């Protein structure tokens, strides 16, 4: 993959969870 | 000079239809095809500058797919409410005739993001050579979709974009002539 | 289609503003269920706030964990900032010059044209200027558009229209300034 990569902030497990 | 870069993701239930993209002052940039698992630059260009890795954007839609159980069952399973589609068709171009052109059905204002649309020339489906975008953003969370038809402008052909939706009592049908 | 079992949606939008360049940037997310947005973070106030009744548990549980405070704090930086590095040269700095012809219409069936369409299609970005112009004075009057229109494929287009009564010898001319451009782009039309 030689290019810069664009970089995805994540996502969060909302209250109530597990995986 | 301002601009604006937004990741946006849907998950949606029971369709278990998902999304992932990034939106640059409400062009696509790219999205992720969830089937193949996979970056699709809307532009091929922009694969030559920049990368991204698919497999960041899978982890957050099972992390989508959790929360959108959890919220359903908060809201004690509140469901959606459909906003029916405002639909235009328009080309290109001037049209000429027997020039190359495009006709676009663009599909706005709309949610949730599942529609059925079909392209007729003269009350019949045509497939050749059609294309469309994914589901894009709006501002207000509803969304903006786009369908494309390259067509040879001439007097013996009309056409006709059928698009069905959830929020509508029947399908609507947006007409166009040379 | 026959299927009209009840849809539940989430959606969650990141959102880097950026305003001069990087110079000024607000990260912005938010968490959306159905048409509602139920929690938000923003890189103004560094914590997230519920936006409704049905956000305060979760505003609550991340607000709790300083460590996921500071990652979304620094984000502004390693997030925002730096796609706008990557992304920079084909989405800011893109440029695609319009193609402009004027055609003439009619605003009913009649004998003589009494429309002047000018059409501007295939540019970027959407910031354009269109001017409508008689014989090298500006017309203001009798002018209606189509707006800014986005074709989804990084492209846009409008039509500007000039409603008027042709006299032979006139010239009417369609100028369009466009960053793509170092000096106007004109159309001439003779009635």
């Amino acid at each position: 993959a030689r290019r810069p990569p664009l970089a995805e902030l994540a996502a969060l497990n909302l209250s109530g969870s597990r995986l | 000079e301002e601009h604006v870069i937004i990741q946006a993701e849907f998950y949606l239930n029971p369709d278990q239809s998902g999304e992932f993209m990034f939106d640059f002052d409400g062009d696509e940039i790219f999205h992720v095809d969830m089937a193949k698992k996979e970056t699709v630059w809307r532009l091929e260009e922009f694969g030559r500058f920049a990368s991204f890795e698919a497999q960041g954007a899978l982890a957050n839609i099972a992390v989508d797919k959790a929360n959108l159980e959890i919220m359903t069952k908060r809201s004690n399973y509140t469901p959606i409410t459909n906003v029916p589609p405002e639909v235009t068709v328009l080309t290109n171009s001037p049209v000429e005739l027997r020039e190359p052109n495009v006709l676009i059905c663009f599909i706005d204002k709309f949610t949730p993001p599942v529609v059925n649309v079909t392209w007729l020339r003269n009350g019949k489906p045509v497939t050749t050579g059609v294309s469309e975008t994914v589901f894009l953003p709006r501002e207000d969370h509803l969304f903006r979709k786009f369908h494309y038809l390259p067509f040879l402008p001439s007097t013996e052909d009309v056409y006709d974009c059928r698009v069905e939706h959830w929020g509508l009592d029947e399908p609507l049908l947006k007409h166009w002539e040379f | 289609m026959g299927d009209t079992r009840p849809r539940f949606l989430w959606q969650l939008k990141f959102e880097c503003h950026f305003f001069n360049g990087t110079e000024r940037v607000r990260l912005l997310e938010r968490c959306i269920y159905n048409q509602e947005e139920s929690v938000r973070f923003d890189s103004d106030v560094g914590e997230y706030r519920a936006v409704t009744e049905l956000g305060r548990p979760d505003a609550e549980y991340w607000n709790s964990q300083k460590d996921l405070l500071e990652q979304r704090r620094a984000a502004v930086d390693t997030y925002c900032r730096h796609n706008y590095g990557v992304g920079e040269s084909f989405t800011v700095q893109r440029r695609v010059e319009p193609k402009v012809t004027v055609y003439p219409s009619k605003t009913q069936p009649l004998q003589h044209h009494n429309l002047l369409v000018c059409s501007v299609s295939g540019f970027y970005p959407g910031s354009i200027e269109v001017r409508w112009f008689r014989n090298g004075q500006e017309e203001k009057a009798g002018v209606v558009s189509t707006g800014l229109i986005q074709n989804g494929d990084w492209t846009f287009q409008t039509l500007v229209m000039l409603e008027t009564v042709p006299r032979s010898g006139e010239v009417y001319t369609c100028q369009v300034e466009h960053p793509s451009v170092t000096s106007p782009l004109t159309v001439e039309w003779r009635a």
